[PDB]
RNA sequence: UUAAAGUUGCUGCAGUUAAAAAGCUCGUAGUUGGAUCUUGGGAGCGGCCGUCCCCUGCUCGGCGCCGGCCCGAAGCGUUUACUUUGAAAAAAUUAGAGUGUUCAAAGCAGGCCGCCUGGAUACCGCAGCUAGGAAUAAUGGAAUAGGACCGCGGUUCUAUUUUGUUG
């Protein structure tokens, strides 16, 4: 169907009816002609601490800006066709070990690891760009960045931020806050 | 500070942290790429280029719009000089400097600040070798001086 | 020019904490001075510090308490052996039952205690007191 | 010099011949043999001072002129004949044998044994030659030179010879799993079992051998010598079995037995 | 090319004077090669079997034999004919000043004929061997070229 | 002659005035060189945490079963320094085990009423060999793409259990 992955394997339920419903939501929107190429390749179903839920889509790299000026509109119609599941896009990356002596192409440099978590971090929420980026490390020696948004659209993320945090522990395991900086601008 | 100075300047730019296209900036790739090569079929050096392109066309950098640097889509062309701008010009300026201390044979200042540039032009030179830019059989001289522009 | 960020770095904060001050910020970052930084903060010589994390080279806050004596650097890094390690500990600790070496060795870089304990060597970075 | 060295003093000989400092100036040179200078215990210093049987060095030559000590069989009446590693001593007016085996340290050490284990002698194989019109030929660690052996004798394999006919009667094949005899080097006298051999092209390998007490450590493959077909030797063991104990638990056993006899 | 001196040069194991039938083409005028391997690991290269050269010092075509030493090194010159000189550089230590020494010292070896692409600057592996004349008592084996050189 | 001598200073000296910065600048050899490439957990254990198992891949064969599972091997995986272990590295001398030469410097003896034994152990600077880690420092990919993988099209010599005894 819509859902295309780059392995052959069958889908589960959750990700085969996100793409169905969003199937449904482009036939009935005047959004029809802008997705003939723009497809889907994954979904999962994670949980976050508290009472709430949330889903994330997985989004090839050379489509990627396809989807980013579309996302603004089709996370509502997502939201106004669930009940509260809030949804994110992400791109997906692939990630390679770093090469040792005891184990061919040069591994390009975009591979890196800390690239890729921070590609995650500034495309997980797309219009509240990062202006500020600290890292508390506590005395049990783990870490907890702190990362600074944008003091525009504060009030259609601020909402979203626990989900954000949420998504990014599960995917990564990074403790991230996030807190909005009125100094600059 | 300096190489061949005893100052000590701190005056260069200093690029934001921001790292995205601003929502202002109505221009794809494909159309600041077509200005780059009008631009150098217009024969400039790729550094007033980007002057050019910053003062005129609202962009902040090339490398910021497109995703590699303006001297790569210069030489993935096929239009890119086969000297360096920084070379070019130093081996303009060496020139000017020996055509001036030819009229003026007492301009001891002169002199000094010519095998200030020769030296500076070594240096480079020897850089330029070691990046296999440039052939090894590459010398400089007075003679070719005036032959190499 | 500037060839070792990491002894500027010690410098500074030796500096600063002679001084008397709270916060202060070194310029440059590298993977070996937040480890250096770590070891230190696990002992309890300094308290709890930050990362400027900007586009450069990060900026280090740290705070600051009066734990601390003197923060040194051995430059070159010597090479140092499991039974050389004890002339290095004798002339270059205040004494021993306090102080510590920063050593790098191939399972990391920490005091000189733990790879006693692990029985490996290495090269020396410097001292706190 | 201007030919073969003739003379060896006290402090140039080596260690597990083991000696004293001042008797004298000079050492009992060996005669030729088929052993090295180095490893091999001379029939004076034997009966000099391991059995006690003579005081002075004209008593010794008055007993090979006796014809009272045969090795391997025959009758050597050479006063420095060379007595190495694995020979069988027989003495035939009173009545013993004995075999040189290195104990738990690195010397030669006296081993009592009967008559019947004193018909054999093993031995381990150097090189295998083909003789002139194809005749395979032996060349023995000591310089006995063998016809015709089984077709399955390879380079480090131990024989086994009968001492009256010189030939084969079994053999013991050299592979990872086998009973362990050390000779040279620093682990000297030390009873395990043979558990990885490494090869190295253009150099010396090195084997990885196991004690019975779970003790490892290697030696070069030189070095090497099989006594037994799994963990069942085929000659008899000095005291201690072979497994070179630490100095803590010597001290411990020493004790343990200077109070037990008061 | 081959035989420019007044003593032939040739092969002492390859008899190249039997007997022939039709005395022409179909089937001949193709000289049997001999060669052999050295070991350690190491390959003949295919410019030593179809090659046409005459070299009693070649390692692979030759009658020397390799053992003992492997060492490696940089070149540094080709002037004189078919033995080449190569560089080594090594780390000393001293024990006074607890510090090191980069110090060099160069040694002559036998280059076989069937490396033709070798240039200034490439590692080399060398083994020991005979000594094949004052100077020269090691040969080329293998040849792994410099940094560099895509085109 | 050594220590004294931090008056030869590698650890570990001094150069404004006591002995001592070339008049100044360029510059090859020499020495020294910015940041960045994998981060974090799981099944357990005692009341958040120490020790320990896990995050290298394709031709032959035994702790075991009914051509399918796994494990083990003749052969291969970017090279250096450094770190740890193992081999070999003569004795005497140095440290040092045992031992009433009357004690001791010395010696390797000796003690139980034929027997029991010792005659160890460690170090041996650098260089050469071998096996675990890849932190630290330098070298490399693919950029005028002949880049890495995958199935398809041809230029040459040959494996015999495979075209009835023989051309």
């Amino acid at each position: 169907a819509k859902i295309v992955k780059p392995n052959g394997e069958k889908p589960d339920e959750f990700e085969s009816g996100i793409s169905q419903a969003l199937l449904e939501l482009e036939m009935n929107s005047d959004l029809k002609a802008q997705l003939r190429e723009l497809n889907i390749t994954a979904a999962k179903e994670i949980e976050v601490g508290g009472g709430r839920k949330a889903i994330i889509i997985f989004v090839p790299v050379p489509q990627l800006k396809s989807f980013q000026k579309i996302q603004v509109r089709l996370v509502r119609e997502l939201e106004k066709k669930f009940s509260g599941k809030h949804v994110v896009f992400i791109a997906q990356r692939r990630i390679l070990p770093k090469p040792t002596r005891k184990s061919k192409q040069k591994r390009p440099r975009s591979r890196t690891l800390t690239a890729v978590h921070d590609a995650i971090l500034e495309d997980l929420v797309f219009p509240s760009e990062i202006v500020g980026k600290r890292i508390r490390v506590k005395l049990d020696g783990s870490r907890l960045i702190k990362v600074h948004l944008d003091k525009a659209q504060q009030n259609n993320v601020e909402h979203k931020v626990e989900t954000f945090s949420g998504v990014y522990k599960k995917l990564t395991g990074k403790d991230v806050n996030f807190e909005f900086p009125e100094f600059q601008l | 500070g300096r190489m061949h100075a005893p100052g000590k300047g701190l005056s260069q730019s200093a690029l934001p942290y921001r790292r995205s296209v601003p929502t202002w900036l109505k221009l794809t790739s494909d159309d600041v790429k077509e200005q780059i090569y009008k631009l150098a079929k217009k024969g400039l050096t790729p550094s007033q280029i980007g002057v050019i392109l910053r003062d005129s066309h609202g962009v902040a950098q090339v490398r910021f719009v497109t995703g590699n640097k303006i001297l790569r889509i210069l030489k993935s062309k096929g239009l890119a000089p086969d000297l360096p701008e920084d070379l070019y010009h130093l081996i303009k300026k060496a020139v000017a400097v020996r055509k001036h201390l030819e009229r003026n044979r007492k301009d001891k200042d002169a002199k000094f600040r010519l095998i200030l540039i020769e030296s500076r032009i070594h240096r480079l030179a020897r850089y330029y070798k070691t990046k296999r830019v440039l052939p090894p059989n590459w010398k400089y001289e007075s003679s070719t001086a005036s032959a190499l522009v | 020019v500037r060839m070792n960020v990491l002894a500027d770095a010690l410098k500074s904060i030796n500096n600063a904490e002679k001084r008397g001050k709270r916060q202060v910020l070194i310029r440059p970052c590298s993977k070996v001075i937040v480890r250096f930084l770590t070891v230190m903060m696990k002992h309890g010589y300094i308290g709890e510090f930050e990362i400027i994390d900007d586009h450069r080279a990060g900026k280090i806050v740290v705070n600051l308490t009066g734990r601390l004596n003197k923060c040194g650097v051995i430059s070159p890094r010597f090479d140092v052996q499991l039974k050389d390690l004890e002339k290095w500990q004798n002339n270059l600790l205040p004494s021993r039952q306090f102080g510590f070496i920063v050593l790098t060795t191939s399972a990391g870089i920490m005091d000189h205690e733990e790879a006693r304990r692990k029985h490996t060597g290495g090269k020396i970075l410097g001292f706190f007191f | 010099a201007r030919g073969p060295k003739k003379h060896l003093k006290r402090v140039a000989a080596p260690k597990h011949w083991m000696l004293d400092k001042l008797t004298g100036v000079f050492a009992p040179r060996p005669s030729t043999g088929p052993h090295k200078l180095r490893e091999c215990l001379p029939l004076i210093i034997f009966l000099r001072n391991r059995l006690k049987y003579a005081l002075t060095g004209d008593e010794v030559k008055k007993i090979c002129m006796q014809r009272f000590i045969k090795i391997d069989g025959k009758v050597r009446t050479d006063i420095t004949y060379p007595a190495g590693f694995m020979d069988v001593i027989s003495i035939d007016k009173t009545g013993e044998n004995f075999r040189l085996i290195y104990d738990t340290k690195g010397r030669f050490a006296v081993h009592r044994i009967t008559p019947e284990e004193a018909k054999y002698k093993l031995c381990k194989v150097r090189k295998i030659f083909v003789g002139t019109k194809g005749i395979p030929h032996l060349v023995t660690h000591d310089a006995r030179t063998i016809r015709y052996p089984d077709p399955l004798i390879k380079v480090n394999d131990t024989i086994q010879i009968d001492l009256e006919t010189g030939k084969i009667t079994d053999f013991i094949k050299f592979d990872t799993g086998n009973l362990c005899m050390v000779t040279g080097g620093a682990n000297l006298g030390r009873i395990g079992v043979i558990t990885n051999r490494e090869r190295h092209p253009g150099s010396f390998d090195v084997v990885h051998v196991k004690d019975a007490n779970g003790n490892s450590f290697a030696t070069r493959l030189s070095n090497i010598f099989v006594i037994g077909k799994g963990n069942k030797p085929w000659i008899s063991l000095p005291r201690g079995k072979g497994i070179r104990l630490t100095i803590a638990e010597e001290r411990d056993k020493r004790l343990a037995a200077k109070q037990s006899s008061g | 090319d081959i035989q420019t001196e007044r003593a032939y040069q040739k092969q002492p194991t390859i008899f190249q004077n039997k007997k022939r039938v039709l005395l022409g083409e179909t089937g001949k005028e193709k000289l049997p090669r001999y060669y052999k391997n050295i070991g350690l690991g190491f390959k003949t290269p295919k410019e030593a079997i179809e090659g046409t050269y005459i070299d009693k010092k070649c390692p692979f075509t030759g009658n020397v034999s390799i053992r003992g030493r492997i060492l490696s090194g940089v070149v540094t010159k080709m002037k004189m004919q078919r033995t080449i000189v190569i560089r080594r550089d090594y780390l000393h230590y001293i024990r006074k000043y607890n510090r090191f020494e980069k110090r060099h010292k160069n040694m002559s070896v036998h280059l076989s004929p069937c490396f033709r692409d070798v240039q200034i600057g490439d590692i080399v592996t060398v083994g020991e061997c005979r000594p094949l004349s004052k100077t020269v008592r090691f040969n080329v084996l293998k040849v792994t070229k410099a940094a560099g050189t895509k085109k």
